[PDB]
Formats: C-alpha cells, sequence, structure tokens
C-alpha cells in the first residue's frame, strides 16, 4: 500500500552538467534513503534522511547532495555530473520499523557529449498472410532504428492500451555500426496476436518509442532538429 | 561485501526446481530478505525471515535461514518463464529504522520454456506505410535451434525472444532480419530446422 | 550543568613519621565523568598512582579512587589535584594528619 | 540478606565520531566485573565472578554483550543525527541495570537510563518508556527503540530470567568474600579552630557504630561522616566532635563493629 515515486525515470545528461532526481512519498515517513545499483555491486546507500530539513551521508555519498525540503520529497543533486555516476538509482522511504519500500528506479547515462544524440526512426512491419494461413496467428513487427543512446522504451498500444501479452522486446538495442566510436542503435519487438484480431478493421495497432534525449533548456548547435526527449510511434488498422 | 551470493547464474528448463544460496557475516543479523527484480524493474519482496532457524513460504517460492551458520537458501519450485529475473539477498542489522541493510549482488535466473508443437518458419513483413521495405521473421522454432549473426555486415539479426500469449497458454521464439536481400538467404548462417516453411 | 567534585584525603593505616602507608583520594560528586587526578608529594607529581574504575552513584554523580604508597614524615606534604571543566582553576586537598 | 546487583554503564559521545563506553559490576558494594572500552572482553576481578555459569554460558552471554556495546554505540550515534538539530554533542549517557535480591526465589529486575545526567528512561513489562519529568523529544527515539522487538525480547529474558539466575550463582560461589569479616582500626586527632576527629579504617562490612563518649554518656555533638572506600576493599569513617579547649580529658571514642565480635574499641584521649 506504501508506494514511492522517482522522477525522471530514465535521463540523459552530459558531464559537468547538474542533475537532480527527485523521490516522492504521500505515505507520511520520516525515513528516507538513496541508493544506486552498479552490476557486480548490491545497493549501495548515498544519502538519508530522518525528516525534513535533515540529510545525512550515506556509504558513497562523494559527487552527490540530497535535499530533503519536505516530508514528502526527497531529492538526489549532481552538481557536477560524471560518467561514474552513470547507473540505476533507487529510493526507498520507511517508518519507525525495519522495512524499506522502494521505488521503481531511475535510469541515469551520463555521456562525455551530446553531439550524437538523436531519436528514432519507427516502422511497424505488418503481418504475413502466409504466417496467418500457417499459424492462424499474427506478428506485428515495429522497428526503431537510428538512434542514440540505447535509451529507449518500446510499448505495445491496442486501441488506446498497453498491451503486455503476446508482446516480446530485444533485450538489448544493436549497433548499427558496431566498428564505428558512437553507433546507433536498432531496436526490434513483436506482437503476437490471433488472425481473427487483426482481421478485425476496428482494432488499431500503435508501436511507441519512448526517446530520452535532451532538455528543452540543454544547449543545441547542430543544424538537425534539437533531439529532445520525444515519442515516436508507428501504428497500422487491423483489416480482412 | 558481507553478503555473498551463489551461484552467481544458472539456466534452468521450465518445470525445474532450483536452489539460490545466501551467505553472510553481517553482525547483528536482524532479518534476511528476498527480492526478485525483473529485468531493468524494481524489487519486489519475495520473504523475510527473521527467526534463529526460520522456514517461509510464498507460493512457489519457499526459504530457510540458519542463523548460526549465517546462511539461506530461497527454493522456486516447477519454474516457469517468469521467474527469469535477479534474485538478491538483503540482512538488515537492526530490527527498527536506526538498521543499515546489507545487499548482495545478486543471482541471475534464466528459465528456457518449453516448446510445445515447434513450426518453424521464415515469413516477410512488409512496413505498413512504404510497402518496399520489410524484414524476415524467423518464428516458432524450438528452444535447441540457435541463431547466429549475420556474415554480411548490412544485415541485422536480433537475438532470439520468446513471446507469450497468456490468454492461449501459447508460446513461441522469434528472430528477426532486415537488410537493404532475400529471407530465404536471412538466416544461412545459423542452423536452423530441415522442416523450416519458407513460404512462396 | 556540571557539578563539583569533592575531594576527601585520608590515610588507610594510623599515620607514624618513617612508616609506610597508603594515601587515599576519594573524588567524588562531578559530572560530566572526564576528569583529571593527581597525587603530589611537596607539590610534585607522585608516579603510578593507581586508580580504581569510575562508577556512579544511585544519585548518577560519579566517583574514583586513587591511592598510592607514602611515607609521612614532619617536613612532607600530601596533595590531590583535580582538574574539572566546572572549574576554572584546578583544586588542591591537602593531607591533613590531623 | 538482599544484595543489589548493578551493571553500570557510562558512554561518552564527544562529537560525531569520538566515544568510549566503559562498564563497571557490583554486587553489593563488592566489585565482580569491568569492562574498559580498550578491552573486547569482559574482566572478571574476582575468582567467583562467572557465578555458576558454565564456559558456554558465559561464553554466549559475553557475545551478547559485545554485540550490544557495538549496537549501542551506532544507536546513539543515529538517535542523534534523528533529533538534529534539538540536541547535540558533547552527550554522556548512562545505563544503570540489573536485580535486586529477595529471600525464598523473589527479585525485582530494573533497567534505568540517565540522559546528560539526569534519570530519563527505563525499560518496564516489555517496553521502554520516559518517566516523569523526562522531555518529550525522547518520544521519538522511545518510538523507534520501541519497533526492534529483537533486542524487546532480549531484554525481557535478561531482565526476567538471566540477571536473577546469575545473581544467585553469584551469592553461592562468592560467599566466602560476600561474608568476610574485617576488623576497624581507630585512632584520634585533633584541629584547632577545637575539633576531635576518631579515625575508624579497615572495616568490613559497611554497618558501624561510633560514638565520642564522656563514660558512659553520648556526646550527642558527634557528627559520623560519609563511608570512603579504601584500596583493599574496606571501609573508612571518621567521627567528629566539636569541644572547648581544655575539656579534652574524660573523652573516649567508642567503635562497634560486627567483626570484633563485642569487644568494642575504646580509644581515650
Ligand atoms: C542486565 C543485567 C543482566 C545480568 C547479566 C550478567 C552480568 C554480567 C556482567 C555484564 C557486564 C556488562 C555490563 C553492561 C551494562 C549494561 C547492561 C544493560 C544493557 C542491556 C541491553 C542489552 C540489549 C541486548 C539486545 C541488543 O544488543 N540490541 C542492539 C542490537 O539489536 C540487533 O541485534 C539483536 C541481536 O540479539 C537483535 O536481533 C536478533 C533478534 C531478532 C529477533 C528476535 C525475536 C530476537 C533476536 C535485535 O532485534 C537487533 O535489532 C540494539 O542496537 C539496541 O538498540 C542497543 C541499545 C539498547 C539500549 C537502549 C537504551 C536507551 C537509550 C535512550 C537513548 C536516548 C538518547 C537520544 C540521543
Ligand atoms: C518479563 O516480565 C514482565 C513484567 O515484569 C516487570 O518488568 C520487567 C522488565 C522487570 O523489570 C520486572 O522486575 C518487572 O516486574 C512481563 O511484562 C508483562 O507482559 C504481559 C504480556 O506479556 C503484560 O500484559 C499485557 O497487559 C496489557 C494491559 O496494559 C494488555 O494490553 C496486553 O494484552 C497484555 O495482556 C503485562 O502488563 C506486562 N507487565 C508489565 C507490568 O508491564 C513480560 O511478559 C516478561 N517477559 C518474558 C518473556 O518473560
Ligand atoms: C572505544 O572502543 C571502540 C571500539 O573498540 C573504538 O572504536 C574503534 O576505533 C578504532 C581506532 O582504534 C577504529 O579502527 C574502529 O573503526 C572503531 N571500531 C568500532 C567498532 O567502531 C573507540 O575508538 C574507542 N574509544 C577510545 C576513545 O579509545
Ligand atoms: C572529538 O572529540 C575529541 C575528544 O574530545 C577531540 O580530540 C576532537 O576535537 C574530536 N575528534 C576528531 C578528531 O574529530
Ligand atoms: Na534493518
Ligand atoms: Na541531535
Amino acid at each position: 500500500e506504501a508506494a514511492v515515486t522517482q522522477s525522471p525515470r530514465n535521463k540523459v545528461a552530459v558531464t559537468g552538467g547538474k542533475v537532480t532526481l527527485s523521490c516522492n512519498q504521500t505515505n507520511n515517513h520520516n525515513n528516507m534513503y538513496w541508493y544506486r545499483q552498479d552490476t557486480g555491486h548490491g545497493l549501495r546507500l548515498i544519502h538519508y534522511s530522518y525528516g525534513a530539513g535533515s540529510t545525512e551521508k550515506g556509504d558513497i555519498p562523494d559527487g552527490y547532495k540530497a535535499s530533503r525540503p519536505s516530508q514528502e520529497n526527497f531529492s538526489l543533486i549532481l552538481e557536477l555530473a560524471t560518467p561514474s555516476q552513470t547507473s540505476v538509482y533507487f529510493c526507498a522511504s520507511g517508518d519507525e520499523g525495519y522495512t524499506q519500500y522502494f521505488g521503481p528506479g531511475t535510469r541515469l547515462l551520463v555521456l562525455e557529449d551530446l553531439r550524437n544524440v538523436t531519436p528514432p526512426k519507427v516502422s511497424l512491419f505488418e503481418p504475413s498472410k502466409a504466417e496467418i494461413s500457417h499459424t492462424q496467428k499474427a506478428t506485428l513487427v515495429c522497428l526503431a532504428t537510428g538512434f542514440y543512446p540505447d535509451h529507449v522504451e518500446l510499448s505495445w498500444w491496442v486501441n488506446g492500451k498497453e498491451v503486455h501479452s503476446g508482446v516480446c522486446t530485444d533485450p538489448q538495442p544493436l549497433k548499427e555500426q558496431p566498428a564505428l566510436n558512437d553507433s546507433r542503435y536498432s531496436l526490434s519487438s513483436r506482437l503476437r496476436v490471433s488472425a481473427t484480431f487483426w482481421q478485425n478493421p476496428r482494432n488499431h495497432f500503435r508501436c511507441q518509442v519512448q526517446f530520452y534525449g535532451l532538455s528543452e533548456n540543454d544547449e543545441w548547435t547542430q543544424d538537425r532538429a534539437k533531439p529532445v526527449t520525444q515519442i515516436v510511434s508507428a501504428e497500422a488498422w487491423g483489416r480482412a | 561485501t558481507q553478503v555473498e551470493q551463489s551461484p552467481q547464474s544458472l539456466v534452468v528448463r521450465q518445470g525445474e526446481n532450483c536452489v539460490l544460496q545466501c551467505n553472510y557475516s553481517v553482525t547483528p543479523d536482524n532479518h534476511l530478505r528476498w527480492f526478485k527484480q525483473d529485468t531493468g524493474k524494481g524489487l519486489v519482496s519475495l520473504t523475510v525471515l527473521v527467526d534463529q532457524k526460520d522456514k517461509t513460504s510464498n507460493g512457489r517460492y519457499s526459504a530457510t535461514l540458519d542463523k548460526d551458520a549465517k546462511h539461506s537458501t530461497l527454493h522456486i519450485t516447477a519454474t516457469l518463464l517468469d521467474d527469469t529475473a535477479t534474485y538478491i539477498c538483503v540482512v538488515g542489522d537492526r530490527g527498527s529504522a536506526l538498521g543499515r541493510l546489507h545487499f548482495g549482488a545478486g543471482t541471475q535466473l534464466i528459465v528456457i520454456p518449453d516448446i510445445q508443437n515447434p513450426d518453424p518458419a521464415v515469413y516477410q513483413l512488409r512496413d505498413s506505410k512504404s510497402s518496399d521495405k520489410s524484414v524476415c521473421l524467423f518464428t516458432d522454432f524450438d528452444s535447441q535451434t540457435n541463431v547466429s549473426q549475420s556474415k554480411d555486415s548490412d544485415v541485422y539479426i536480433t537475438d532470439k525472444c520468446v513471446l507469450d500469449m497468456r490468454s492461449m497458454d501459447f508460446k513461441s521464439n522469434s528472430a528477426v532480419a532486415w537488410s537493404n536481400f532475400a529471407c530465404a538467404n536471412a538466416f544461412n548462417n545459423s542452423i536452423i530446422p530441415e522442416d523450416t516453411f519458407f513460404p512462396s | 550543568i556540571q557539578k563539583t567534585p569533592q575531594i576527601q584525603v585520608y590515610s588507610r593505616h594510623p599515620p607514624e613519621n618513617g612508616k609506610p602507608n597508603i594515601l587515599n583520594c576519594y573524588v567524588t560528586q562531578f559530572h560530566p565523568p572526564h576528569i583529571e587526578i593527581q597525587m603530589l608529594k611537596n607539590g610534585k607529581k607522585i608516579p603510578k598512582v593507581e586508580m580504581s574504575d569510575m562508577s556512579f552513584s544511585k544519585d548518577w554523580s560519579f566517583y574514583i579512587l586513587a591511592h598510592t604508597e607514602f611515607t609521612p614524615t614532619e617536613t612532607d606534604t600530601y596533595a590531590c589535584r583535580v582538574k574539572h571543566a566546572s572549574m576554572a582553576e584546578p583544586k588542591t586537598v591537602y593531607w591533613d594528619r590531623d | 540478606k538482599n544484595y543489589t546487583f548493578r551493571c553500570l554503564q557510562m558512554s561518552s559521545f564527544a562529537n560525531r565520531s569520538w566515544s568510549r563506553t566503559d562498564s563497571v559490576v557490583w554486587l553489593g558494594d563488592l566489585q565482580t566485573h569491568r569492562w574498559s572500552n580498550d578491552s573486547a572482553t569482559i574482566s572478571f576481578t574476582k575468582p567467583w565472578s562467572q557465578g555458576k555459569l558454565s564456559n558456554q554460558q558465559w561464553e554466549k552471554l559475553q557475545h551478547m554483550f559485545q554485540v550490544y556495546r557495538v549496537s549501542f554505540t551506532r544507536d546513539i550515534q543515529e538517535l542523534v543525527k534523528m533529533m538534529s538539530p534539538k540536541e547535540d554533542y558533547p552527550i554522556e549517557i548512562q545505563l544503570s541495570a540489573g536485580c535486586e535480591m529477595y529471600p525464598g526465589n523473589a527479585s525485582e529486575s530494573f533497567l534505568h537510563v540517565a540522559f546528560q545526567g539526569k534519570y530519563v528512561v527505563r525499560f518496564w513489562g516489555t517496553s521502554w518508556q520516559t518517566v516523569p519529568g523526562a522531555p518529550s523529544w525522547l518520544d521519538l527515539p522511545i518510538k523507534v527503540l520501541n519497533a526492534d522487538q529483537g533486542t524487546s525480547a532480549t531484554v525481557q529474558m535478561l531482565l526476567n530470567d538471566t540477571c536473577p539466575l546469575f545473581v544467585r550463582g553469584l551469592l553461592e560461589a562468592g560467599k566466602s568474600d560476600l561474608e568476610k569479616q574485617e576488623k576497624p582500626v581507630a585512632w584520634l586527632s585533633s584541629v584547632p579552630s577545637r575539633q576531635l576527629v576518631c579515625h575508624v579504617s579497615g572495616f568490613y562490612p559497611k554497618p558501624v557504630w561510633v560514638m565520642w563518649m564522656r563514660g558512659d554518656q553520648e556526646q550527642q555533638g558527634t557528627h559520623r561522616g560519609d563511608f570512603l572506600p579504601n584500596a583493599d576493599e574496606t571501609w573508612y569513617l571518621q567521627a567528629t566532635l566539636d569541644v572547648e579547649a581544655g575539656e579534652e580529658a574524660g573523652l573516649a571514642c567508642r567503635v562497634k563493629h560486627s567483626s570484633l565480635g563485642g569487644q568494642d574499641i575504646i580509644l581515650y584521649w
């Protein structure tokens, strides 16, 4: 019942830039805790708080500042972001008891430079008639291409509602040019439905890629469109 | 680190049981908690053990704690695909908020699903907008089949991935290939079943 | 709040000139427990004075017993000097055989 | 017949990092244990200090205390952070824990806590509580401490079961030391200002009787001082009488003590 929320959920930042990770909790818990999770390590405590105005150093506080302006909100501030702060950050809260209630986590990537950031192109590939004939099933394939960096969330939407059943997305994007320094990525996903579901012309199918890039405040000196955090999608209607 | 987990990683087949272990040196040791973490997701508490010689159960999950040995095991009975995750052991040094948590680095479990009726095929799929572009979908192959990268570096092939149509109780493997190229030639660098359907 | 230590100096056995004895310095009623106790012969620090473990009474005030071997004479003076945060200057209490 | 067993803990926290914890243990007026900050283990100060505990029972008990000392130290430090900035270093904490032993297998256990030299907190029944006069801010520490069921269960067993049992054994094992008789030696002196002093030293146990006397007449001007300890676990006492100079002769100091067995000490001036 005691829920904790984190914002943003995903962030791309530049070295030397400022990053604020926010944590909100409406349980009236005095105590809040910031952790980072890195491969080959358990969660490590950065900063904690016993109440409003209170912040305390954890195990690895260097390069981080904490802020507890109210009971509800605990902020983690990276004044001068470094690549070594690329991580997944978890916030937690609790009362006097021993249980800590964890938020859903925040993925942070700190790049050296933002020059290569590019949003995806998204295409939706319609099921083959052969598949429908052979299996009585219909697989849609979604393809996101030409994006950098690799921080995307791909999701499937049928009639304005997200579907999870019959979905599978590549565990990681693959590199389009493995030879090159800052290769663009491609990601694919499948949605499989029954033939009759796809054959229904009132079923609207959409593949959505949430891309994480620059904020409105980030400086941009290049010619192309500013590669901001955005959604790119592709859609098709069912048909007989 | 005062909390060590074993194995580091393991692969099991659907229906099999597995044992995950936790060894710690944390003093004092008020309680031990097991978390499940799906890839790119948060921490889901499975159980908490508190007693000197404790035993808990939560559906197909059961756990033991032996404080004298400073050792805990998590048993997963009859693994399902959705058990694919990292399992994290956490020891708390106090029965209150004055405590610090001590996290293990986790154990990666992969459960290979049972493919009931394989029907391997390679289909061509066309772009909803511009029909000139296409992908090749290798689907409905057995978990025994391995999908290799292409020799051509202008061809792209994904690693195999399994989807679950829950309502139909149906699972199928697939892989995708595209370029700028025929579907007959797409998976030439892979050892694919001989009965693979290539529609005309 | 800090409380001013009481010092009591007394001999273990009946004092007789030229006869080895033990001199006790009993310091009580102080808070906080950080204290420095010196036993002096003719104003000079006596070496290797034994200290009891610090303790406290029912009223939560601390006490400690310093003691040393001494041989009283007609000339020699013996004193106990205590510095404690509750006092601006160190307090000296002289052994009076009478 | 009634002996009080006292475990006395003194903890000083100078700042966020520096702290020290020292403990002494008393059965009546005899020291049975010492636990210096510098020491990993509890020291016996008597041959019988282990009581009737086996080596395994003692090791388990000591280990519990070892964990406690480290834990207590961190807990105070964390509670200070929690109340910030209401309370600040330096901080002195005292614990007085033990049991009073009555005849016929009866006892009362206690655990009292003083903060900055003032009794504020006790363990009673199954939980921590503040006592009358305690500041309100302590309500949060008490809430946190009471959240820890494991500590609660441990303390309960410690106070209800362990103390009485341990002390029963201590009384058996240390019988000869507890019941020892040591003879007082007296001597007289005078400081003009005149005031006569009767020194009584080397007696055990504590109960004693000292009065200045003219023949058979108890001089009601006798002022008994406090009981002062010797290093050898005997007691010192002095009784003073204020007199007019010239009226010295005829005065004696009578000392009654259980060790003399009827033979009172009389010293004439
Ligand atoms: C008491 C006398 C008995 C006689 C014994 C024989 C005497 C021999 C001589 C001994 C010489 C030593 C002298 C020392 C004198 C001091 C003695 C009095 C202190 C007694 C308190 C002992 C507490 C013991 C517990 C402890 O260590 N807690 C500590 C560790 O706990 C952790 O570890 C355990 C391991 O046992 C528990 O897990 C295991 C567990 C889990 C679940 C269950 C069900 C059971 C177990 C626990 O749940 C787990 O949280 C815990 O940190 C306590 O909070 C310590 C502090 C207690 C003191 C509080 C005083 C109040 C101060 C107010 C502060 C106000 C100031 C504010 C700025
Ligand atoms: C240990 O002994 C205590 C009581 O003994 C007292 O406290 C000790 C710490 C020592 O200082 C002793 O010298 C002292 O005599 C037991 O505490 C008692 O527990 C029971 C329940 O376990 C309490 O009953 C409750 O009453 C309340 C009403 O206020 C109800 O709400 C509850 O439902 C429950 O019935 C009882 O009040 C309590 N006694 C006191 C005075 O607080 C303790 O159980 C015992 N522990 C063990 C494990 O032996
Ligand atoms: C009192 O004892 C404690 C514990 O033995 C001391 O704390 C340790 O100090 C050492 C330095 O010698 C550090 O290496 C450790 O990190 C500390 N240990 C623990 C468990 O915290 C403390 O310094 C002692 N106090 C004094 C004043 O000597
Ligand atoms: C904390 O207190 C000690 C002793 O009072 C003192 O020497 C020092 O200023 C502090 N310790 C350090 C080194 O921070
Ligand atoms: Na804890
Ligand atoms: Na404070």
